[PDB]
């Protein structure tokens, strides 16, 4: 009953684009999608009433080829333009164009963009805002009570810094004017000592600086509401990975006042959309304005849950112009949300590597409670090289903190990933570690809980012990299914009469003698001396596979195995192989010899006569594994080489326009 | 002759577990399915002594003979294995598809994979444009129950598949162009 734009162009790829489109059908508006050539099947192309080509596959041709979008509108009639996150949402120049072809942008005006922009004026805007300040200081710091003057503008703590040298000599956090004095003076003659230059610069320090920021709503009226605080402390890479509202940290004065600053900015700046104010909090609770980000964010529906309040729409009502119908004594924090993005990386290289390649099998674990998933793929999607890996963003609500990071657990143990690498395992150990449970979490929570690296889960001696059984009731489960033939009239079938199984199991380089019987549904397992009992209805073709040890329920999946006894077993989260034998198997086994094994994957070679189209990669360029290196033709076929491993081009030994032959070096990798 | 005589009655598997030269080798070249095991099993009429007097050719015996060999260049193997565990497991895996004899039907087995399973990663497998290849053993993992495909002479002429699979329960064999 509310009038809104007819048709709306939703000008983004990925999960933002189905969920902008879920909105506008819900309000009844009609919805038009842009589109490269590679996501043609797309589900944002499928989700929207009408689609439009845009250009090429590389996002500098399509995405941000403005003028290709701009004639799309035009030939849609497209009302209005919703940018979402990335790409053109803070591009000036699109929302010139737009006016010009009098097309709404569903976003801020571009002088509120420019100004937080601009780094030293968005600071003066700050001040005058009265915000908690962020000052920057271009020239010398000369003695020591300049140093407790400037200290003071900034507020503490602050930092002292030599202006020469690097590796944190001539660096002291300073958190009063005592300190000051001495901090300043100490690190002085250290940099005189150490660099020859005296020179000091003092700028502000954060203790344990968690990231938390305060989702503002604006209208065009002027009235403004604060969305509670979201906390987004855990990132890899300078990426985050996993957020949660509300912060565990934060008490009913200090978010108020963090909300109560972020809406003067807003009204300051005279701000008409739904934007983020950013804080650097410290362990003291004192806050300090970061940024004022001006786009919907990605880890806007943690926010939602909490609020009750859909963005999107609310983003379609200030730009139809009608009022906000909110007051901020309307907006409560209502039980607790995390979000976990899910990538397709390798966890273990790196905390995250890009990975490629089509999702033979995707199921969303939407069954289990309190679960949402925002994601921008479907089975057969191609996971390609041209944009971000992300896959879906998955979202646990609960009551309070503990039921939405167990739900969540249990949400990342269910979801069905196939054919790519992807995160789930780093994501489901950051969720169950025992700093984020108590909330003690920085920005350095990654490097600091994983100084070595990823290694995956770390089984304790009881969950060894468990997934050792379940891994040999199914093995036993396998064979014994391997046995029921349908009636054969001629010749009857004989079952094996095997009470008791005994194997060899080699988890880690480690041998382990089992003992498994079963009664029905029930495997008892002796485990090096342990026993337990495994439960289920043993589905050896369902992905998912949930059991019952001992009572402890646990959902597993079986992701290979093959006649030789080798299986992979993802189990908390971590995949990990085993391998099975028999025990009259296992010890006839020691009378194999050991093979050489040498099989060098770093060498790229032709497999078939051609000549090369092209060359993707120089030396020194970074290849991740499945990454196509070049293309050779032959029978016009457009035969693609892929990288064997990731890494880096040694060198490439290959041109474009030569006929190469079979069996010829094409590159080298490390 | 009793093989010739037992060729289309019973299934007859031949398992190359070591040396086997001259008139030996023929016997499992009339039998259905010929596996050999790497490195320690190799397949020859005359030995590398006779080929090097008679042709002045110096080769080695896994050169003449060898599971790579007779698995990648003479099509005379079906499979390669490792050892002789890895290739016995392999060989009741195997046996577990193939009927008693030509009187009895496929066999036909408990199954739990559902018959009317959906497989959409397939609608997008084949590109549009006739210059791009796919892999077909993707579809053939796809559609076969519970993903399992025992592939026969994966590394020879690779341009084509064939193998054995369940649909169902029952056993069938998969012939596939490969324009990967």
């Amino acid at each position: 009953n509310e009038k809104t734009f007819d048709k709306i162009l939703v000008a983004n790829r990925g999960e933002i684009a189905c969920r902008v489109i879920r909105t506008c059908k819900k309000m009844g508006i009609k919805t038009v999608a842009i589109h490269s050539d590679v996501d043609a099947s797309s589900v944002h192309v499928k989700m929207a009433d009408e689609a439009v080509c845009v250009g090429p596959a590389p996002t500098s041709k399509s995405y941000l080829n403005m003028d290709a979008i701009m004639e799309a509108i035009k030939k849609t009639r497209a009302q209005a333009v919703h940018p979402g996150y990335g790409f053109l949402s803070e591009n000036k120049e699109f929302a010139r164009c737009l006016a010009a072809e009098d097309v709404v942008f569903i976003g801020p005006d571009t002088h509120a963009i420019q100004a937080m922009g601009d780094k030293i004026e968005s600071k003066l805007l700050a001040k005058k805002a009265e915000v908690n300040t962020i000052p920057g200081f271009d020239g010398v710091v000369k003695d020591a009570e300049e140093a407790v003057r400037i200290a003071r503008e900034i507020g503490y703590p602050v930092m002292i810094k030599a202006s020469a040298g690097g590796g944190g000599k001539g660096m002291r956090i300073a958190w009063d004017d005592e300190e000051t004095r001495d901090g300043f003076r100490l690190s002085s003659q250290e940099a005189a000592s150490s660099f020859g230059d005296d020179r000091l610069l003092i700028e502000k320090f954060i203790d344990n600086p968690r990231h938390i920021e305060i989702q503002v709503l604006g209208d065009k009226h002027g009235n403004a509401l604060w969305l509670n605080e979201r906390e987004c402390s855990i990132q890899r890479r300078n990426q985050k990975v996993v957020e949660e509202a509300p912060s565990i940290f934060l008490d009913a004065e200090t978010r108020r006042a963090m909300g109560e600053q972020a809406v003067a900015l807003a009204r300051a700046v005279k701000y008409s959309s739904a934007g983020t104010v950013e804080f650097l909090v410290d362990s003291k609770k004192n806050f300090y304005f970061l940024e004022m980000n001006t786009r919907l964010q990605v880890e806007h529906p943690v926010t939602e849950c909490i609020t009750g309040l859909d963005l999107v729409q609310e983003m379609i009502r200030v730009a139809k112009g009608y009022p906000l119908r909110h007051k901020q004594a309307d907006i409560r924090i209502n039980g607790w949300a995390v979000e976990c993005r899910v990538y397709a990386e390798d966890p273990y290289k790196s905390f995250g590597l890009p990975s490629i390649g089509r999702l033979s099998q995707y199921q969303e674990p939407l069954h289990l409670p309190g679960v949402r998933v925002d994601s921008g793929i479907q089975p057969g999607s191609d996971i390609s090289i041209y944009y971000d890996p992300m896959i879906s963003k998955l979202i646990t609500y609960g009551s309070d903190r503990t039921e939405a990071l167990k739900r969540m657990a249990d949400a990342l143990d269910n979801y069905v990933i196939r054919g790519v690498t992807h995160n789930i395992a780093l994501l489901r150990e950051v969720i169950i570690n025992s700093r984020f449970v108590k909330g003690d979490i920085s920005t350095k929570f990654l490097s600091d809980v994983y100084p070595d690296g990823f290694k995956g889960h770390m089984l304790t001696k009881s969950e060894k012990n468990q997934l050792l059984a379940i891994a040999s009731s199914l093995f036993v489960a396998f064979q014994l299914r391997a046995q029921h033939f349908q009636e054969n009239s001629r010749m009857p079938v004989i079952k094996p009469d095997i009470a008791n199984w005994e194997l060899s199991v080699k988890l880690h380089d480690k041998v382990h003698t089992v003992v498994a019987s079963n009664n029905g549904s029930v495997f008892s397992v002796e485990v090096d001396g342990s026993k337990l009992n495994v439960t289920s209805t043993w589905n050896l073709a369902s992905p998912l596979l949930s059991v019952s040890v001992d009572g402890t329920q646990r959902t597993v999946q079986c992701l290979s195995r093959e006649a030789g006894g080798n299986m992979s077993i993802q189990f908390l989260g971590t995949v990990y192989k085993v391998n099975i034998l028999t025990r009259l198997a296992a010890e006839l086994n020691k009378f194999m010899l050991e093979k050489v094994t040498e099989d060098t994957s770093s060498v790229l070679r032709s497999p078939m006569p051609g000549v090369v189209v092209a060359v993707s990669v120089k030396p020194g360029d970074a290849v991740a594994e499945g990454q196509e290196i070049c293309v050779i033709e032959a029978m016009k076929m457009q035969n693609s080489m892929t990288a064997g491993k990731t890494g880096t081009v040694k060198s490439v030994h290959c041109q474009a326009g030569d006929t190469v032959g079979e069996g010829d070096l094409l590159v080298e990798l490390e | 002759l009793r093989n010739v005589t037992a060729s289309g009655v019973i299934p007859q598997i031949s398992l190359i577990m070591g040396p086997c030269a001259g008139g030996a080798v023929y016997s499992p070249a009339l039998t259905d399915f010929t596996f050999m095991v790497k490195d320690t099993s190799y397949l020859f009429i005359t030995g590398p002594d006779v080929v090097k007097s008679v042709t002045n050719e110096d080769v080695t015996q896994e050169e003449l003979g060898g599971a790579k060999t007779h698995t990648t260049m003479s099509g005379v193997a079906h499979r390669a294995f490792e050892n002789d565990v890895d290739a016995l497991c392999n060989l009741r895996d195997f046996f577990n598809y193939l009927p008693l004899s030509s009187q009895d039907p496929a066999p036909v087995r408990e199954c739990h994979d559902p018959s009317d399973r959906l497989v959409p990663e397939l609608d997008t497998i084949v590109p549009l444009e006739s210059t791009k290849a796919y892999n077909m053993v993707d579809i053939i993992h796809s559609v076969v129950d519970e993903r399992e495909f025992f592939e026969i002479m994966p590394n020879y002429a690779k341009n084509i598949i064939v193998g054995f699979a369940r649909m169902n329960g029952r056993t069938v064999g998969i012939v596939g162009n490969q324009p990967k």
